[PDB]
RNA sequence: ACGACCAGGGCUACACACGUGCUACAAUGGCGCAUACAAAGAGAAGCGACCUCGCGAGAGCAAGCGGACCUCAUAAAGUGCGUCGUAGUCCGGAUUGGAGUCUGCAACUCGACUCCAUGAAGUCGGAAUCGCUAGUAAUCGUGGAUCAGAAUGCCACGGUG
RNA sequence: GCGAAGAACCUUACCUGGUCUUGACAUCCACGGAAGUUUUCAGAGAUGAGAAUGUGCCUUCGGGAACCGUGAGACAGGUG
């Protein structure tokens, strides 16, 4: 792997992982944000972010956590 | 090109009086150990879009953002089909 | 039109620059801006007035555009209007501040342009391209000009073509290249195809 | 020694001759060489092994052979067990050091196909 | 001219005219409009009687599945009859001409041997051996006598329900066969609008003798490929390009034929065919 | 050239012998467009053609460039899309061209370590006529005065 | 509205073929070391020394000098020795691993850098193109251009040939 | 290695989702914000919602110029 020394975060985002956390890991949250990073912070829940169409909900096992939220989560889709 | 891929670009500088504050081109000045300091690493309940990456350059002629030149303010269209003729100080082409 | 034309090569080798200031490079591109903004702008100016050649020059960077004009009457206008507004356009379009300068033209027959957009001007009243070219490429041809070729592309009379028809006239060339070729097109861009009018004036050679 | 990157990196200019000889890769092979100082111009073996075994050890002691290998396969897998983009391109069989998959995808994606 | 819009399917090309058999079944020779120009025999079309004379104004010629120089004649002709004896000459490539072609076209062979009868135990066995490498390569054989038109009810019920169509060369007794099928003779010989004849026991026949002494048409290269698809599977056996189904080292299309995985047979067409056309 | 014929250009010599013949040839190597270092693995194989040849570095090329080149070939530019085969004397632009190219692709990428070996052992081959160079000296002679029945 | 806005995705997918490239293969080649002659490109948001470090990435810091003022920025092939000994090699580098580093809002998709670990095919290219005849083939550096971010490419760049 | 001298999104148009529709842009007019400003919050952002500030000449601080859109047509729009 690689670092980009900055990773990142959002807050309308952030807000809404902490929103799944006084509303717990319920069900997956949406924003179309994929530049936040994964994280086991990231873990309140399993996320959704858009990717095109798809705000997909991205696991949060945090071996996947140098990773944004477009790494665990599509993107594309292809054969 | 059309208006709008020019006509795009008029429109995002507003909300900022209205409702906002100002912090323009002095938001990252804090962000590295310039010396990764955080202090406007962190807001987006406020809108996303824009960044210089998000910028593109916007062919003055088409607000054609890709073919782009960096000097002409055009694409590269128009950079050409300006640059032929002259009413300009001086070009040459004449085995180069 | 097609090709890379005669000027397929030609570019400011033995050519006098209309922009002729020495800006410097940093502006350079803004002495144009300013340059074919005001040459945007004066070639909307002039446009009656007969502007035939918008020189621009910047003396100690203030811009000061040159006119040929077909009558520099018009252009001057009664009173001194007709460059007065030239003057704020032009230093406040130019930036380099309006110096505006008036000529009377060699000859507008010798002008590609003139002719060809005289012969648009002709076209469009109902005239015929014939007449109105013929008219002019004569005329032109009659001592406006000692050549003068049109050399036009897209829909000819509305056909499925862009291949090309022309109005050489007199003694013309366009490939022996020190040639005193005053080209330009016009066209009517029509309501039918697209006419091309691509209008040369051989002013002789050098 | 062979060391930890399994074979005597001899003869050759022979440090480099464990780059590829795994664990110790070209790095940790050369520091490892270099803690004898056997010929890396030449040949590692000519000198006395136990100077080299114990860098063997030294380097039984770095990320080598097969439990690198492992590692390498396991961190791999890290990828994949999650799900990830290096675990979705690993997990689709694509590449994880890359190789375009409309075109000769082959050394990832067998020396070549159709 | 202009009438009354209804249904037919093109019975006969009258000529000059087309004539039509109605939705009804109603026999119109027809003109055919200058209007339209994409009608067969066989198209359902909209024809107009006068206000017989029809006129044609609407056709319906379906997919292509056979042509000539490259222009359907037709269409739902799910089955091609192959139809062969020897005159006045003949040769492998030849049934595999039409073979490589019925395959290409996705057209079923029905391979049909005339003159089984003809053809002694030595001559039959033989043609039986030949006919059984296209058999075997697919196309399956039914044995009839050209004359004797034999094997008559296996090819009918071939017949039943689709359409199909007489190839072959120098009236070879196909005329003969179709007579019987017919029931009624309506050709023999000896050595695109046609005529349309329909099945009782379901679907249809088109025939044309012109057709039947034999020139060849226009095609392209893929084609004769598709009349072999063994060759796809050799052009994986070597190399991700292999020579080009000729040899070269590494033909694994020319090695399956060397080997006889493939017969040779399907080569050698698949030349002739590629010749032809070039 | 069908109207005015040619041979080579831009060569580059020898600052020690300035010999054409070692110049044309040093440089047929190059489509490494440099004989800035190209010349060198040559000379270790000269060299053991200098002593092969009882000479220096200069004539021990000389030698078996001269055992290598051809007197007579068979030449084509078809005239007429005719098959020339008639004996013709070769030209000395090809002579020497084709020759010294002969003996320096006959060394060519190998299986080990320096060429200078590589042409050590193709050099003195071509000093003793039987190098691959000099027997399409003897070959090309073969196919001439043998045949002249076709145009 | 296709106008048109945004979000976010999409090129670039993948059995793939193909072009059109790129790259290996090596032998002086890879490999270690030693070691000169290029030129041409680029600067004031500038270029940017020193400086400083970082192998580097990077990272920290930073003069001169709008350029024959400084600096970006510098040829390398060249050249002087070893090594290895076309070994999938030090070839060769895919592949991957594993992590640094970078740029861009963020690259996570579809952004860029070092180390480390890993090191296919490839060994000279079947079939199968063109090119080219000199500064071409062909080759060494070199560079620009503009892209927020990217030059297998283009656009440039001079050496050697 | 075809038009980006840049396709992350953006750009971007196009998917794909989300927006808007006198239209995203335009132009006047009204109108409000003069102009223009000061700042908060929330939403993927589209945008959604807050508070702050100053308006200079003429002057419905609207206007006019401000300068924008709206709103609305007139008008505006298209690389549709």
């Amino acid at each position: 792997r690689s670092l980009k020394k900055g990773p990142f975060i959002d807050l309308h985002l952030l807000k809404k992982v902490e929103k799944a956390v006084e509303s717990g890991d319920k069900k997956p949250l949406r924003t179309w944000s994929r530049r936040s990073t994964i994280f086991p912070n990231m873990i309140g829940l399993t996320i959704a972010v858009h990717n095109g169409r798809q705000h997909v909900p991205v696991f949060v096992t945090d071996e996947m956590v140098g990773h944004k939220l477009g790494e665990f989560a599509p993107t594309r889709t292809y054969r | 090109a059309k208006q709008s891929m020019k006509a795009r670009e008029v429109k995002r500088v507003a909300l900022a009086d209205k409702y906002f504050a100002k912090r323009a081109e002095l938001k990252a000045i804090i962000s590295d150990v310039n010396a990764r300091w955080n202090a406007v690493l962190k807001l987006q309940t406020l809108p996303r879009d824009s960044s210089p990456s998000r910028q593109r350059n916007r062919c003055r002629q088409t607000g054609r953002p890709h073919g782009f030149l960096r000097k002409f303010g055009l694409s590269r269209i128009k950079v050409r089909e300006a640059a032929m003729r002259g009413e300009i100080p001086g070009l040459k082409k004449a085995s180069w | 039109g097609q090709k890379v034309h005669p000027n397929g090569i030609r570019l400011g080798i033995v050519k006098p620059w209309n922009s002729t200031w020495f800006a410097n490079t940093k502006e350079f591109a803004d002495n144009l801006d300013s340059d074919f903004k005001v040459r945007q702008y004066l070639t909307k100016e002039l446009a009656k007035a007969s502007v035939s050649r918008i020189v621009i020059e910047r003396p100690a960077k203030s811009i000061r555009v040159t006119i040929h004009t077909a009558r520099p009457g018009i252009v001057i206008g009664k009173k001194g209007e007709d460059v007065e507004k030239l003057r704020k356009v032009v230093a406040d379009i130019a930036g380099v501040p309006a110096q505006i300068n008036i000529a009377e033209v060699r000859k507008p027959e010798l002008d590609a342009k003139l002719v060809a957009d005289s012969i648009t001007s002709q076209l469009e009243r109902r005239v015929m391209f014939r007449r109105a070219m013929k008219r002019a490429v004569q005329n032109a041809m009659r001592l406006g000009a000692k050549g003068i070729k049109v050399e036009v592309s897209g829909r000819l009379g509305g056909a499925e073509i862009a291949r090309t028809e022309w109005y050489r006239e007199g003694r013309v060339p366009l490939h022996t290249l020190r040639a005193d070729i005053d080209y330009n097109t016009s066209e009517a861009h029509t309501t039918y195809g697209v006419i091309g009018v691509k209008v040369w004036i051989f002013k002789g050679e050098i | 020694a062979r060391i930890a990157g399994i074979n005597i990196p001899d003869h050759k200019h022979a440090v480099i001759a464990l780059t590829s000889i795994y664990g110790v890769g070209k790095t940790r092979s050369k520091a490892i060489l270099a803690a004898a100082g056997i010929a890396e111009d030449v040949k590692i073996s000519e000198l006395s092994e136990g100077q080299i075994d114990t860098l063997r050890d030294e380097v039984a002691k770095f990320v080598v052979e097969g439990d690198l290998r492992r590692e390498i396969s396991m961190s791999i897998k890290r990828l994949m067990d999650l799900g990830c983009y290096r675990g979705l391109r690993h997990r689709r069989g694509l590449p994880v050091r890359g190789q375009r998959t409309k075109t000769n995808a082959r050394t990832r994606k067998g020396p070549r196909k159709p | 001219l202009f009438g009354e819009p209804d249904e037919g399917i093109v019975i006969s090309r009258f000529g000059m005219h087309a004539d039509v058999e109605s939705a009804d079944g109603d026999v119109h020779r027809c003109n055919i409009r200058r209007t339209i120009r994409s009608l067969v025999t066989g198209d359902r079309v909209v024809w107009r009687p006068g206000k017989v004379k029809g006129i044609v104004e609407a056709v319906h010629e379906r997919t292509s599945v056979l042509t000539r120089p490259v222009k359907p004649i037709a269409a739902n002709i799910d089955q091609i009859v192959i139809v062969s004896a020897i005159l006045p000459e003949l040769s492998l490539n030849i049934i595999d001409r039409y073979l490589v072609a019925c395959e290409t076209l996705q057209i079923e062979p029905i391979i049909v041997l005339n003159k089984i009868d003809l053809l002694d135990d030595e001559g039959m066995a033989f043609v039986n051996e030949q006919m059984d490498i296209y058999r075997n390569i697919g196309y399956r054989v039914l044995m009839v006598s050209s004359h004797t038109q034999d094997g008559l009810k296996p090819l009918e019920e071939a017949l039943t329900g689709r359409i199909s169509i007489f190839a072959g060369q120098s009236g070879v007794g196909k005329s003969s066969l179709l007579n019987a099928l017919l029931g009624l003779q309506k050709e023999i010989l000896t050595n695109t609008a046609a005529r349309l004849y329909h099945f009782p026991h379901g679907g249809d026949v088109i025939d044309s003798p012109g057709v039947r002494e034999f020139g060849l048409w226009h095609l392209e290269p893929e084609q004769i490929t598709q009349g072999f698809v063994e060759f796809h599977d050799y052009l994986g056996l070597c190399k991700y390009r292999d020579c080009k189904h000729d040899t070269d080292p590494g033909c694994a299309i020319r090695e399956a034929v060397e080997e006889g995985k493939i017969a040779e047979t399907r080569f050698e067409n698949y030349h002739r065919i590629l010749e032809s056309m070039a | 050239p069908r109207r005015r014929v040619i041979g080579q250009r831009k060569i580059l010599p020898d600052p020690k012998f300035g010999s054409e013949l070692l110049a044309k040839f040093v440089n047929i190597l190059m489509v490494d467009g440099k004989k800035s270092t190209a010349e060198s693995i040559v000379y270790s194989a000269l060299e053991t053609l200098a002593q092969r040849s009882g000479k220096s570095e200069l004539e021990a090329f000389e030698v078996a460039l001269e055992n290598v080149r051809p007197t007579v070939e068979v030449k084509s530019r078809r005239v007429g899309g005719s098959t020339y085969q008639v004996p013709v004397e070769v030209r000395p632009v090809r002579r020497n061209a084709l020759a010294m190219r002969w003996i320096v692709e006959a060394a060519r990428k190998r299986g080990d370590k320096s060429m200078a070996l590589r042409l050590a052992n193709e050099l003195s081959d071509a000093a003793e006529n039987k190098g691959t160079a000099v027997k399409k000296r003897e070959d090309v002679h073969r196919m001439a005065e043998a045949n002249k029945a076709f145009a």
